[PDB]
């Protein structure tokens, strides 16, 4: 009883020149789930970022 | 046990604080909860704040 989630794929910058066999060269989404605060930590650039 | 049977009895909790640096020592190499220092926090040591 969850809701439906729709979202989109790209294909974009893929190109099939007989390179070997099929092959994947970068993929990634924003659907990141949720986390727990591990530990935090301050860059040299003095913004805050939690991990 | 005498019979080749697993039990358990019970586990340790770990007490992580949110905020260190404020536990008071106390005897030897143990440390009170105080103000400004937060509650124990207790939790399994697999993974998180532990």
């Amino acid at each position: 009883g969850a809701t439906a989630a729709t979202f989109s794929l790209s294909f974009l910058n893929s190109m099939q020149q007989n390179t070997g066999a099929n092959n994947i060269v970068a993929t990634n989404q924003n659907g990141y789930k949720p986390g727990d605060l591990v530990s935090y930590q301050i860059n040299n650039d003095g913004t805050v970022v939690g991990n | 046990y005498s019979n080749e049977q697993e039990q358990v009895l019970g586990q340790i909790v770990l007490a992580n604080f949110a905020n260190n640096e404020g536990l008071a020592s106390q005897g030897d190499n143990v440390w009170a909860a105080t103000q400004a220092s937060g509650v124990a926090l207790l939790g399994t040591a697999g993974s998180g704040n532990f």
